[PDB]
């Protein structure tokens, strides 16, 4: 199970 | 101790289309998915018996996990070279890799998450998974956006349960072949050299999980410093080789040992020429 | 940016036995960044239907792959791996030695 994306790009 | 990692790739190539993005994942040192941008029909792929069961549903979560974040690796390319003014032409490279380690009872002993840009260090979550470090300038600014974003917060939220629950079911339905130690299957060859030396080579085949250490000793004192060793290599079957060699004066090979230590050996061994 | 080129080793899966199936290796391992071309090689000709391993790499971010083919060995065929990256002016060229 991967980690869903954050809260902004880099 | 156990883990679950994943392990991140974009490359841009302006001129030639958008970024391609390939992420793989691995139970210890087992792979069970892979997924890329570029594949035929992009997707979240089985790469081991104990996902292949899970599901389409399951499957289709994870597609488009990779789809999204495949979106957001490219936007944070473009920022980065902003970031480091760097011309529009160059291609360049972000890798990313996170996971967290089942300590031997069996809690969860530990996570990270770090992000290198062109093969170099650039932001890394600290121990702490609280804090960041950031390797200059530029990654001060992606410090500085996450920080005030609280991203730590949801990156912990993740590696701290979420993470573990996949990790121990895992666990569980590949039992059979995730809990197990192979161990090394060894053997030593000679190789004359000239008229006055030759090679040792200690070999260690067949094992799992990777962690081996191979050393040779000479009238029982280790020799670290004259002794050559390949990184270990994978077999294909899911199993590891390494070997050890040194050079010894011909005539007295009797008085040279090699020491395998494993996780599946039960003593460490100690082999003669 | 990290240039980095590539470590290569050719191996076999199991210990080469004349007359009896196996799998070719060719790791290659430790290079930056992640374009690379990778040829088996059969008595100096390209083998077709080589497959490989998803790209991945190590703790110090460097990348790693294995090309590998099903195969049997004999006494006088002669295999090798070529190796093109952007820190090698020419193409790499290892050959397989069983007898290690």
């Amino acid at each position: 199970g991967a980690d869903g994306v954050g809260k902004s790009a880099l | 101790s156990h883990s679950m990692r994943y392990f991140y790739t974009a490359v841009s190539r302006p001129g030639r289309g958008e970024p391609r993005f390939i992420a793989v994942g691995y139970v210890d040192d087992t792979q069970f998915v892979q997924f890329d941008s570029d594949a035929a029909s992009p997707r979240g792929e089985p790469r081991a018996p104990w996902v292949e069961q899970e599901g389409p549903e399951y499957w289709d979560r994870e597609t488009q996990k990779y789809k999204r974040q495949a979106q957001t690796d490219r936007v944070s390319l473009r920022n980065l070279r902003g970031y480091y003014n760097q011309s529009e032409a160059g291609s360049h490279t972000l890798q990313r890799m996170y996971g967290c380690d089942l300590g031997p009872d069996g809690r969860l002993l530990r996570g990270y998450n770090q992000f290198a840009y062109d093969g170099k260090d650039y932001i890394a979550l600290n121990e702490d998974l609280r804090s960041w470090t950031a390797a200059d300038k530029a990654a001060q600014i992606t410090q500085r956006k996450w920080e005030a974003a609280r991203e730590a917060e949801q990156r912990r939220a993740y590696l701290e349960g979420t993470c573990v629950e996949w990790l121990r079911r895992y666990l569980e339905n590949g039992k059979k072949t995730l809990q197990r130690a192979e161990h090394p299957k060894t053997h030593v060859t000679h190789h004359p050299v000239s008229d006055h030396e030759a090679t040792l080579r200690c070999w260690a085949l067949g094992f799992y999980p990777a962690e081996i250490t191979l050393t040779w000793q000479r009238d029982g004192e280790d020799q670290t410093q004259d002794t050559e060793l390949v990184e270990t290599r994978p077999a294909g079957d899911g199993t590891f080789q390494k070997w050890a060699a040194v050079v010894v004066p011909s005539g007295e090979e009797q008085r040279y040992t090699c020491h395998v230590q494993h996780e599946g050996l039960p003593e460490p061994l100690t082999l003669r020429w | 940016m990290i240039q980095r080129t590539p470590k290569i080793q050719v191996y076999s899966r199991h210990p080469a036995e004349n007359g009896k199936s196996n799998f070719l290796n060719c790791y290659v391992s430790g290079f930056h960044p992640s374009d690379i071309e990778v040829d088996l090689l059969k008595n100096g000709e390209r083998i077709e239907k080589v497959e490989h391993s998803d790209l991945s790499f190590s703790k110090d971010w460097s990348f790693y792959l294995l090309y590998y083919t099903e195969f049997t060995p004999t006494e006088k065929d002669e295999y090798a791996c070529r190796v093109n990256h952007v820190t090698l002016s020419q193409p790499k060229i290892v050959k397989w030695d069983r007898d290690m």
